[PDB]
């Protein structure tokens, strides 16, 4: 989730 | 993909100048408590895996795959990554972990917190093999990239992904050699050497697991708690 926002970012 | 046809030369660029800053530890730094000690390598971690997943992103070839993959691959490498990054920090140092600029621990001062002097020591030995080698930035910058390309990539058309993911890999075993042939070695000296970096892998993947236990064992005691990301990234294993 976190990983998912920081990956699109 | 833009990564296949890259040169020797362009690949360690690109690596090299991908790579995240060193950060520093929390000033507030007297001799420590294991509650305390705890406290700064986590809040430690969790600023670094913000700048590993940017650094991911600029590895050639790993923004080519969908998110899912990306994931998948950044939360089996994350603690593997964050490992072979301090023991790189800390070659400088022998008999110390440069955990940051401000924050230089020696084997003892892994004795603070229970069960950590034992991958402190792993993390010692992997230091002074790299040493021991001579092991170059530009190694390094290679090595790191085939860690967050591999550690996932038997544990996934998710086919034709794999073979991207392995055709990436192959690259930068061509830019290793390339290196390596720069530097004059021969034939056999090349193929020696690159096999000793990439068995030093599989004690990397040691160290992980056992960090990732330990991790995992902190928790449950919950001595000090861990932010969402490495909670998250903790969970995926
Ligand atoms: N004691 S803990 O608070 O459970 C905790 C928190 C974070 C972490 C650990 C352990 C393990 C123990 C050895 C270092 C390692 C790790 C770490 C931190 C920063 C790095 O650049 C590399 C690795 N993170």
């Amino acid at each position: 989730k976190i990983l998912h926002r920081l990956l699109q970012d | 993909s833009l990564a296949l046809s890259l040169t020797a030369d362009q690949m360690v660029s690109a690596l090299l100048d991908a790579e995240p800053p060193i950060l520093y530890s929390e000033y507030d730094t007297r001799p420590f408590s294991e509650a305390s000690m705890m406290g700064l390598l986590t809040n430690l971690a969790d600023r670094e895996l913000v700048h590993m997943i940017n650094w991911a992103k600029r590895v050639p070839g790993f923004v080519d795959l969908t998110l899912h993959d990306q994931v998948h691959l950044l939360e089996c490498a994350w603690l593997e990554i964050l490992m072979i990054g301090l023991v790189w920090r800390s070659m400088e140092h022998p008999g110390k972990l440069l955990f940051a600029p401000n924050l230089l621990l020696d084997r003892n001062q892994g004795k603070c917190v229970e069960g950590m002097v034992e991958i402190f020591d792993m993390l010692l030995a992997t230091s002074s093999r790299f040493r021991m080698m001579n092991l170059q930035g530009e190694e390094f910058v290679c090595l790191k990239s085939i860690i967050l390309l591999n550690s996932g990539v038997y544990t996934f058309k998710s086919l034709e992904e794999k073979d991207h993911i392995h055709r990436v890999l192959d690259k930068i075993t061509d830019t290793l050699i390339h290196l390596m042939a720069k530097a004059g070695l021969t034939l056999q000296q090349q193929h020696q050497r690159l096999a000793q970096l990439l068995l030093i892998l599989s004690h990397i993947r040691h160290m992980s697991n056992k960090g990732m236990e330990h991790l995992y064992s902190m928790k449950c005691k919950n001595v000090v708690p861990l932010s969402d990301l490495l909670l998250e990234m903790l969970d995926a294993h």
